[PDB]
């Protein structure tokens, strides 16, 4: 209960953590994906901040890096 | 004076043996009880102390029952509801030779003009007696047929509200088991009409809604919605529909599939209608009411009495000391007073025991001690009351002259005639 | 009980010779305490003594402190003196340091609202 | 609208109107394009579509939040269009499921941002398909799937459905603009269809009635010169703040977010040439038609408290359908039935249960109570109670009703209370009228408690054919519930003010 | 000066009661009501009028020609 | 009665002066009935009434 009380500050730190874990590296292993999946299933609205950003990662690491297109073209 | 209490013979730590059923029952059978159907004696208990229930106006408006009784030896007035069918006998007028006696049908769980008039009269009488009130509600609503709209049912429907709003004693509404309060009957006995005194409770096997299941089904579950439900439940419908929408088959096969779909849509209706009825009944539950905050608690029938004693007694005792506070400072409202009593209680008992407020037995004992004890612990509650009275008198004198300075010179002099010499020195020097 | 009475923060108002100071006190750990005074934050390493006193490290020097609550006074004894208030780096130690701080944040031991997020990002 | 990351293109359109009436229909539109090579489906093509659409949808929602909250134009129906350029081999049912999940997971935000419609173009195998989605409150998504048919003799393309639920777009060409009235000229028609006036038409009639009153009592009395219709009236709307207190606001009509409206009017009457203040209250028949919710009851209560404080009359214009009912819609969709025999449903059913997959995404909202059970080797959440996350459909409207009931009971005994019945009044809305005790009724209206349909169902035959058999003027005026009958609302208002002509300006 | 008024019928009236469609053996009836006489409904009306007029804050005028209350069955 | 009630800045309503006198006497009787029934506040009652009185009235209070 004591840990759940400060969940907003925990959410801020979690956003800062996710910013540096799956940022400028469009790739995800079979371990990060499970954590992100469980984290996106936090349907309680107080944790929405940590769910939403997590979904971004789940969709963000499937994009071209501009290196393939630039080199080939 | 207060209502007189007895050292009754019928206990408070017993349970209710007679249990309301879904089939018809005489509501008296749940107030006083009934003899054992299988023995020659052995009274099956009811809600109140045995032999204490006393009826009035029995043959009038038989769909409703009213009386007086005792709970733990605490006198109460009672209002209950007929679920059996009654037949109303009207005589002929000898002033008209073409007149005839008639027998009208009157279904239970339903208000009629006369039943509502009776309920209103009973409420007013019981209140002016100075009694608390118990109400066992199993009303589905008000009759809407031509006769009853002609015979003025809205009028007494509104008079019920007018009566309940003016009650000065506890009113406890309880929805028994296998009972349901629907809409028009909620809005006339809701606790929000007089929250200082009115309380509502519901069994686990009770129902409340703004409407029954069938009337809601008829509006929310139309044929098209039942069909959309068939679309994802019935394997036969699913097979035929997945096939009919499968492109590039043929014309005749599509025709056959469409006809089979129509046949199944007409066939399955009663079962999906009952499904809709149960999906309607699933949100007429009392847990939803507790969560929404429209009942104070969810009770078991059998133990009910032992609850309603200690609550009721507590309230009575509270109504005493609160009255004294209202006598001390008449300008204090009732929330202020409940909060004040909380404050006094935690101050004198301590914050560790602040949880002993929602414990009706212990708090009633404490209030009984503080009010009924004299030449003893000397009632710190009484000293607090005296202080509030003192402050009120002071504030009143000062508000009086602050609004009327012209009498100040006449006010001082008389107060210099009954004061000490040292107080006189303090008056002169300051 | 609801989860907003189990708080990790206390506002303490102490009046010294007419000057009222409103201080905030929370924790970053079971033994790491944070005090806001005059709008400035300070961390103190606090250990509980069996005799009711506290062993404090505030500015590098250690202190043994006691408190006595009166009807309208707070008598705070430090060493042999009393104050009465009226009642109205190597790249691998840094890793462990900041990791313990962040884990404490994850377990619910967080800085106060006006100072939080200014040190955690670092 | 300028925005960072200039691959999203956001627009705010103001509907074209003539040189008379101003613009009321404003709409945010989002247009984005999706660039990638064609997909070779090996059960691995969901990711591109889902991720790209969801990324663009999130960016669109963010920019929509910023633009909508930074301005004041009152948009109603925001729309989104995503064009999936590359080709994918995928059955339309799988596309339905994927877009359903992707949209439902943010339906709450899309509802908050007033996003009601969406259009998604996907090339199949390539034949373009169009997904037209209607996204109302975030529990159900009305998905309509169409293919483009180019088999024509001209350059014209057609929408053609898939047999199941043809919908409105069947035979719509390919490219049609939009515009609506969005308020104030569809609610007028919606009310006039039922035999009453739109609520914000109340004051004008009020003013007009007073003009006739300043004729009427001039044949009784040597009155002063009458005032101008501009000076004959002046009113201030009473709105609710975020706390539940009344704010004295001056704003344009149509801005009610609830089904109740309240005005404080000052006017000049032949009896008091300088000063006459009243409170008027009205139900909006167009907003979830009639029904009383908690905020409607709140506005009623605060308005009556104001009138009692100042000591001035209260008038209530009733056009309602009773208390609001409903059912947890999400649960109404995601529930399954455990038959006694799955192959013969007429042998009975044992219970209604949820699966864990859909249970785990609702239960944190306090919308339902279920019990775990193990049956047929399957783990199941048998439903026991359904609560609903939506506020204003449950027993809380009973608590509200009695509250305002008491207020009426009080208001009768402290100030003047008058009630007017225009279209209908059911349940509480009937009792409220009777608690005012000065009831005016309109012809072709009814005060009822139970419906003719329900009574006939319990009775088993067509006893009653109209509800005016139960609560009409042939019942309510001949029994003493209504004091006066009238043909319309203007006559009712003139009657109200005539009655006030006999009464003091205040209790003091 | 505004007043509320209560007066009394001396003519005969005929009270029309309809039939209830819920009962197929029901019939409409015409009852006779002589003036200068109280009936239950006439007295109820008089009471309601008194209360309403009083709570309006009006004076009251009463033109009484009542012979009494009906005593029939 | 119409003249005596509706006239202001005129004959000045001797009826109104009588009404003011009755109000004065009522307030006086009320204060005195209050403290006569509750002497325990008398010392608290006097002091506040020595804060908004003239110096000559203060002399009369001290001497009498
Ligand atoms: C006051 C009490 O405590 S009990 C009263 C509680 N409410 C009721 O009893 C409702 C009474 N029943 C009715 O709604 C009446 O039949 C009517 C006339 C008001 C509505 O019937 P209709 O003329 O068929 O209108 P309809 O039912 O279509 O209403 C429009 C929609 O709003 C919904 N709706 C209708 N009445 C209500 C209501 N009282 N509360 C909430 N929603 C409602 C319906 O689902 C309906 O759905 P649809 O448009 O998809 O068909």
């Amino acid at each position: 209960i004591f840990s759940h009380a400060q969940v907003t500050k925990k959410n801020l730190l979690v956003t800062m953590l996710i910013d540096q874990l799956c940022g400028r590296d469009p790739t995800l292993t079979d371990e990060l994906l499970n954590i992100l999946t469980e984290l996106t299933q936090l349907s309680k609205t107080t944790n929405a901040k940590v769910a939403l950003r997590a979904r971004q990662v789940l969709i963000a690491s499937h994009l071209p890096s501009y290196e393939l297109r630039h080199n080939q073209v | 004076s207060s209502v007189p209490l007895l050292n009754s013979k019928d206990p408070i730590d017993r349970i209710i043996e007679f249990v309301p059923t879904k089939t018809p029952y005489d509501p008296r059978w749940m107030l006083a009880g009934r003899p054992h159907p299988t023995q020659k004696g052995q009274w099956l208990s009811g809600f109140f102390d045995y032999g204490s229930f006393s009826e009035i106006m029995q043959p009038w408006a038989q769909t409703v029952v009213v009386g007086r009784a005792r709970l733990g030896g605490i006198p109460v007035g009672v209002v209950a509801v007929e679920t059996r069918t009654v037949e109303l006998s009207i005589p002929a007028d000898p002033a008209n030779l073409d007149s005839e006696a008639k027998i009208i049908q009157q279904a239970g769980q339903v208000w009629f003009p006369d039943s509502a008039f009776k309920t209103y009269q009973a409420i007013k009488d019981f209140n002016r007696e100075g009694l608390p009130l118990m109400v066992f509600a199993n009303w589905r609503g008000f009759s809407g047929g031509m006769k009853d709209m002609y015979d003025q049912v809205l009028k007494f429907g509104a008079y019920i509200v007018d009566g309940l709003r003016e009650c000065c004693q506890p009113v406890l509404v309880y929805i028994p088991p296998q009972a349901e309060l629907r809409g028009g009957s909620w809005v006339v006995i809701d606790s929000s009409i007089n929250p200082r005194h009115m309380e509502m409770y519901a069994d686990r096997e009770s129902r409340g809604s703004v409407l029954e299941p069938e009337g809601t089904v008829e509006i929310k579950f139309r044929r098209k919605d039942l069909v959309k439900t068939m679309r994802r439940v019935d394997p036969v419908y699913i097979h035929l529909a997945e096939r009919l929408g499968t492109p590039e088959l043929s014309t005749a096969e599509r025709k056959e599939l469409e006809n089979k779909l129509k046949e199944r849509e007409e066939f399955l209706i009663p079962i999906y209608h009952q499904v809709a009825v149960q999906f309607a009944d699933l949100h007429d539950t009392p847990g939803r009411m507790q969560e929404k905050g429209v009942i104070s608690d969810i009770l078991d029938w059998k133990t009910s009495r032992t609850f309603f004693y200690w609550r009721l007694r507590r309230l009575l005792l509270e109504d005493l000391v609160k009255k004294k506070i209202h006598n001390a400072n008449p300008e204090l409202t009732d929330g202020q007073i409940q909060a004040m009593l909380r404050r006094w209680f935690v101050e004198v008992e301590g914050t560790v025991k602040a949880y002993v407020w929602d414990n009706n037995k212990d708090l009633a004992e404490w209030l009984e001690k503080q009010l009924t004890e004299e030449d003893g612990v000397h009632s710190v509650i009484e000293e607090n009351i005296k202080c509030i009275s003192r402050d009120y008198v002071l504030k009143q004198i000062r508000s009086l002259v602050q609004a009327n300075p012209e009498v100040a010179m006449d006010s001082i002099i008389h107060m210099t005639q009954h004061i000490s010499p040292t107080q006189r020195a303090e008056v002169i020097r300051i | 009980l609801p989860a907003h009475t189990l708080l990790n923060t206390v506002d303490v108002e102490l009046i010294y010779e007419g000057v009222k100071y409103v201080l905030k006190v929370t924790r970053q750990s079971p033994n790491s305490y944070v005090v806001i005074m005059n709008g400035s934050c300070v961390e103190v390493d606090v250990h509980r003594l069996s005799d009711g006193g506290l062993l404090l490290s505030y500015d590098g020097s250690s202190y043994t402190t006691y408190m006595k609550e009166e009807v309208d006074r707070y008598r705070i004894t430090i060493g042999n003196k009393t104050c009465v208030f009226e009642k109205e780096e190597k790249l691998h130690r840094v890793f462990h340091y900041v990791l313990d701080n962040l884990v404490n944040v994850m377990n619910g031991y967080c800085l106060p609202d006006p100072f939080f997020s200014s040190k955690v990002k670092d | 609208i300028p925005c960072a990351n200039h691959k999203m293109h956001l627009y705010l359109g103001a509907a074209k109107v003539e040189v008379g009436t101003e613009v009321t229909d404003y709409r945010f539109f989002v247009r984005a394009i999706i660039r990638h090579s064609d997909l070779v489906t090996k059960e691995a093509s969901f990711e591109y579509l889902q991720n790209e659409g969801e990324r663009l949808l999130l960016e669109a929602m963010d920019e929509l939040e910023v633009a909508f909250n930074n301005t004041n134009v009152r948009t109603d129906c925001n729309h989104i269009f995503l064009n999936f350029v590359p080709t994918v081999i995928m059955d339309p049912s799988k596309i339905e499921e994927s877009v359903r999940s992707m949209v439902m997971r943010y339906g709450s935000r899309l509802w908050k941002l007033r996003v009601l419609q969406a259009e998604l173009k996907i090339n199949i195998r390539a034949i373009p398909i169009r997904l037209f989605l209607t996204n109302e409150s975030g529990y159900y998504l009305d998905i309509s799937l169409y293919k483009e048919v180019t088999d024509s003799r001209t350059a014209q393309i057609m929408f053609q459905a898939y047999g199941d639920k043809q919908g409105p777009l069947h035979g719509m060409l390919i490219n049609t603009p939009y515009v609506t009235k969005d308020l104030l000229q569809s609610k007028r028609f919606q009310a006039q269809s039922l035999g009453t006036t739109y609520i914000y038409d109340i004051p004008e009639m009020f003013r007009q009635s007073l003009i006739k009153l300043w004729e009427s009592m001039s044949t009784q009395a040597f009155l002063p010169s009458p005032p101008l219709p501009s000076d004959m009236l002046t009113y201030t709307e009473l709105v609710l703040d975020d706390q539940g207190q009344l704010v004295h606001m001056n704003r344009l009509p149509g801005g009610n977010e609830i089904g109740m409206v309240a005005w404080k009017m000052t006017f000049k009457s032949p009896e008091y040439p300088e000063g006459r203040d009243i409170i008027v209250i009205g139900n909006d028949i167009t907003y979830r038609i009639g029904s009383f919710g908690p905020q409607e009851d709140l506005l009623f209560l605060r308005a009556s408290e104001l009138a009692r404080a100042e000591g001035i009359p209260r008038i209530y214009v009733s056009a309602n359908s009773g208390a609001r009912i409903g059912l947890a819609e999400e649960i109404r969709h995601m529930f399954h039935v455990a038959w006694v025999d799955p192959e013969d449903p007429y042998k009975g059913y044992r219970y209604l249960y949820l699966t864990p997959q859909d249970y785990k995404r609702v239960s944190a909202l306090n919308s339902v109570h279920c019990e775990h059970v193990e049956d047929e080797g399957e783990s199941r959440y048998k439903i026991t109670d359904i609560i609903g996350k939506e506020e204003g459909i449950g027993p809380e409207n009973l608590r509200g009703s009695g509250m305002i009931a008491g207020e009426s009971s009080l208001a009768y005994n402290e100030i003047i209370t008058i009630s007017l019945v225009t279209c209908r009044a059911i349940g509480i809305g009937a009792y409220l009228v009777r608690l005012g005790q000065r009831t005016i009724q309109v012809e072709n209206s009814h005060l009822i408690l139970t419906g003719a349909g329900a009574l006939n169902k319990v009775l088993g035959r067509e006893v009653y054919t109209s509800n005016n058999q139960l609560g009409g003027i042939q019942i309510m005026h001949n029994n003493g519930v209504t004091h006066c009958t009238v043909c319309d609302d203007f006559e009712g208002v003139f009657t109200v003010l005539h009655w006030l002509s006999y009464m003091p300006k205040s209790v003091h």
